């Protein structure tokens, strides 16, 4: 099936440079105009650039004109976005998209790759637990989770029983604490009866610091 | 450019909804139709296409969605709002450079009032040893979004060591969840046995409180 995969972003400091890429699958890459779209933290959506099939025709909004450069390698069905002289405002989620011959811009979107632009320092998260000792057992269901404390930059991915616990999962969005550090909780509610047999573990992952932490939560 | 009104849109299931946009200038390309499109960004996902070229439904979009518009005003209409339709809608114009998006209209599903299941999670030793221990209070699956959370350490109103994390609406039942964390240093926390989290909600007549007894082992 058709899909796009962006990759290559992380923490870069102001004035620096980064090159995000996007890999095409499921369609004839060379037949389509490609796009680079971004969404800022305030969820504002902005168009970044486009490039013809040959690679000779491109354009960008003034806001990114001259610092950014879009390119594509038809040979490897990849699309690239060279970013230079990064500004903090450039901090966002970068998506690559494919349109329709018919007259549509973004019919297919990727997953996105988050580019953070600051003078801050990469720090791994401390995966703490939340113990449902007693003041939570309201009967035949209680809540529990792992508090992913102190980390930067975003993002941090959390999973339960490595994907073997979908429904019930409540992973809250990150909050930029005072320390300049993010923190978030991922709670889940489960039948008090499940405890013991149902081994519950949260697998945290903060790629930006190569932190791969697992934590078994229990009664 | 573009202007999208309304910002928020409370709608009941089955209801009809209308979101409109007005481009700064009459939007039309090589007369090759007006290239005005509508996107739906379901929560926690990338945006997706619904209608393009003012009214063409993209493949896979159900007919409850329709588009229209003239000169500078375009409207998206949902005849029967279903649960899956919650998220933020965006209009987009590709007839002129720069290609612009509308600021967005968040569609929230109006549901029957529900009470939050409050919970209190005291700090586990593993963070206590590290020093800073945080007590989290969970207000699970409620509606509306109006919820006040006050911290009562013994009986002190902590007007500082707390933060809030509110989720987006859940398509399974149209509820929200909220988490408030009282972040204390071993000492402050260690100094008091009981910690209370007081919840006040619309479906909550008598503001429920949630407290625990401090301990160690
Ligand atoms: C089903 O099979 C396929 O889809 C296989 C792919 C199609 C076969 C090869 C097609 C070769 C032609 O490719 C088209 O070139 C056009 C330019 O000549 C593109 O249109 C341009 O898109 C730019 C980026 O947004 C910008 O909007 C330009 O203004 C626009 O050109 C304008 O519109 C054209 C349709 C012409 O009328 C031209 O005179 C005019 O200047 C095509 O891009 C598609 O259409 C545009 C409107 C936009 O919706 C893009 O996202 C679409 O992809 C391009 N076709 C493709 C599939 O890329």
């Amino acid at each position: 099936e058709v899909n796009l995969v962006e990759s290559g972003g992380g923490l870069v400091q102001p004035g620096g440079s980064l090159k995000v890429s996007c890999v095409t699958s499921g369609f004839t890459f060379s037949d389509y105009y490609m796009y680079w779209v971004r969404q800022t933290p305030e969820k504002r959506l902005e168009w970044v650039a486009y490039i013809s099939q040959g690679g000779d025709i491109t354009d960008y909004p003034d806001t990114v004109k001259g610092r950014f450069t879009i390119s594509r390698d038809n040979a490897k069905n990849s699309l690239y976005l060279q970013m230079s002289r990064l500004k903090s405002e450039d901090t966002a989620m970068y998506y690559c998209a494919r349109g329709l011959d018919d007259g549509a811009w973004f019919a297919y979107w990727g997953q996105g790759t988050l580019v953070t632009v600051s003078v801050a320092s990469t720090k791994g998260p401390s995966v703490f637990p939340l113990a449902p000792s007693s003041k939570s057992t309201s009967g035949g269901t209680a809540a529990l989770g792992c508090l992913v404390k102190d980390y930067f930059p975003q993002p941090v991915t959390v999973s339960w029983n490595s994907g073997a616990l979908t429904s019930g999962v409540h992973t809250f969005p990150a909050v930029l604490q005072s320390s300049g550090l993010y923190s978030l909780s991922s709670v889940v509610t489960v039948p008090s009866s499940s405890l013991g047999t149902q081994t519950y573990i949260c697998n945290v992952n903060h790629k930006p610091s190569n932190t791969k932490v697992d934590k078994r939560v229990e009664p | 450019l573009m202007t999208q009104i309304p910002v928020s849109l409370p709608v009941s299931l089955g209801d009809q909804a209308s979101i409109s946009c007005r481009s700064s200038q009459i939007i039309v390309h090589n007369n090759g139709n007006t290239y005005l499109e509508w996107y739906l960004q379901k929560p926690g996902q990338s945006p997706q296409l619904l209608i393009y070229k003012v009214s063409n439904r993209f493949s896979g979009v159900p007919d409850r969605f329709s588009g229209s518009g003239s000169g500078t005003d375009f409207t998206l209409k949902i005849s029967r709002v279903e649960a899956e339709d919650l998220g933020v809608y965006y209009c987009f114009q590709g007839s002129h450079v720069p290609f612009t998006f509308g600021s967005g209209t968040k569609l929230e599903i109006k549901r029957t009032v529900a009470a939050p299941s409050v919970f209190i999670f005291p700090p586990s030793d593993e963070q206590l040893k590290s020093g800073t221990a945080s007590v989290v209070c969970l207000l699970n699956n409620f509606y509306p979004r109006e919820a006040k959370v006050q911290w009562k350490v013994d009986n002190a109103l902590q007007s500082g060591n707390s933060q809030e994390s509110v989720t987006e609406q859940d398509s399974k039942d149209s509820t929200y969840s909220l988490s408030s964390t009282l972040t204390l240093s071993k000492a402050d926390y260690e100094k008091h046995k009981v910690y209370a989290c007081e919840v006040t909600h619309q479906g909550l007549s008598s503001p429920v409180t949630k407290s625990f007894n401090r301990g160690e082992c």
